[PDB]
């Protein structure tokens, strides 16, 4: 039905632009208006701009007034939000969604489109493990990739139950680093394998590190 | 130029009780406000609007009040798929619309202590010219934790990386962990180093540590 699908996510080196599309269907593009909103993970929502898909005429929010340039084509029913001189901010998720007079609320949204602004290159994450000594924790450091994400299941997915892996924080060097650390009988190691199975697509990388201690 | 500020930025509450968040505007905004809910890698969905007319698929216990310059969202009976973030947004003057900054919703549950873990720079990455100790606060509530780092007794100022986890599932407590980076040279230069938990269900402070070796 009501269906908004944005583009994938992308990465800009500083000062570039970004053009993220958002197509509809379900309902007649030409009758609701588009609005672009985008979110940081440092603040909330923050409306970009409102524009209406049959005569692509547009206003911006003051915060974006320039750099903004919203337009759409209505054969293919697309909505199109372009934003230039990308400043290291403008890494967030950027959402498109539909209005359904003067009531201007805003429903559906699109999936979203994460796009990063760093002049970091593609690179493969480092798997370190993190060996417990005297339940027991076992972990695994991967570090220093870009761009995110990571995936990381333990044992080809044997082991589940307790695993916690945490979100991926963004260091001085401008790469990410993240750990994933399960929590076992401690019994157990000197017996099990306990196998960190990380891979990157972004960087054809597929690494397996054995997490065993002493 | 119309702002919205969010009741308190976070609020924990146990499941089935009630929760009240309250939207508030610089300039009076009549009626004419909407609610969000957004769940975590999820775009967010909307909830009412008008102040106090439900969405569509929106049930029951969600309501709201308003009308001027404050406005209220009231979840009656809490929910394990309602703990999320919730957003106002206002829509005054007709094209022109602003966002809260947010109130995300937790589940209260009864205090629980972290299991504290300390874990050496691995024989693989000390090759390279970096060392990285861990520190892992597991299975704990509430949110709040302050967890120091010293080297030798010496305590170290900006140059940790903390991230917490999102609440887990079948515990409804979170996970933390203290990463402290430091050049290969420095890590050799010292023995002990220490991560030291403070959490207001521990009698006293945590003391995690260990020698190079």
């Amino acid at each position: 039905q009501v269906q908004l699908v944005q583009s994938g996510a992308e990465v800009k080196k500083p000062g570039a632009s970004v053009k993220v599309s958002c197509k509809a269907s379900g309902y007649i593009f030409i009758s609701y208006f588009m609005h672009w909103v985008r979110q940081a993970p440092g603040q909330g929502l923050e409306w970009m701009g409102i524009i209406n898909p049959s005569s692509g005429d547009t206003r911006y929010a003051q915060k974006f007034q320039g750099r903004v340039t919203m337009t759409r084509d209505t054969s293919t029913n697309t909505v199109y939000m372009e934003l230039s001189s990308l400043r290291s901010d403008d890494t967030a998720v950027y959402y498109c969604a539909r209005r359904p007079e003067r009531h201007n609320w805003l429903d559906p949204w699109g999936q979203g489109t994460l796009v990063t602004v760093s002049s970091a290159s593609t690179k493969g994450p480092s798997v370190f493990p993190l060996a417990p000594s005297s339940t027991a924790a076992l972990g695994c450091l991967v570090k220093d990739y870009f761009p995110e994400p990571v995936t990381v299941s333990w044992n080809s997915g044997a082991l589940t139950s307790g695993v916690h892996t945490f979100p991926a924080v963004l260091q001085s060097s401008g790469l990410y680093s993240l750990s994933s650390v399960v929590t076992v009988p401690s019994s157990s190691l000197g017996t099990q394998t306990y196998i960190c199975n990380v891979n990157h697509k972004p960087s054809n990388t597929k690494v397996d590190k054995r997490v065993e201690p002493k | 130029e119309i702002v919205m500020t969010q009741s308190p930025a976070t609020l924990s509450v146990s499941p089935g009780e009630r929760a009240t968040l309250s939207c508030r505007a610089s300039q009076s905004i009549s009626s004419n406000l909407a609610w969000y809910q957004q769940k975590p890698g999820q775009a967010p969905r909307l909830l009412i609007y008008g102040a106090s007319t439900r969405a569509t698929g929106t049930p029951a216990r969600f309501s709201g009040s308003g009308s001027g310059t404050e406005f209220t969202l009231t979840i009656s009976s809490l929910q394990s798929e309602d703990f999320a973030s919730y957003y106002c947004q206002q829509y005054n003057n007709w094209p022109a619309i602003t966002f809260g900054q947010g109130t995300r919703l937790e589940i209260k549950r009864t205090v629980a202590a972290p299991s504290v873990f300390i874990f050496p720079p691995s024989d693989e990455q000390l090759k390279s010219g970096t060392a990285s100790v861990v520190c892992l606060l597991n299975n704990f509530y509430p949110r709040e934790a302050k967890v120091q780092w010293k080297v030798d007794n010496a305590l170290q100022s900006g140059n940790s990386q903390e991230s917490v986890t999102e609440q887990d599932s079948k515990d409804s407590t979170y996970s933390l962990s203290s990463t402290l980076t430091l050049s290969k040279a420095d890590y050799e230069k010292h023995k002990v180093y220490a991560c030291e938990v403070t959490h207001q269900g521990l009698s006293s402070p945590v003391t995690k540590s260990f020698n190079r070796g």
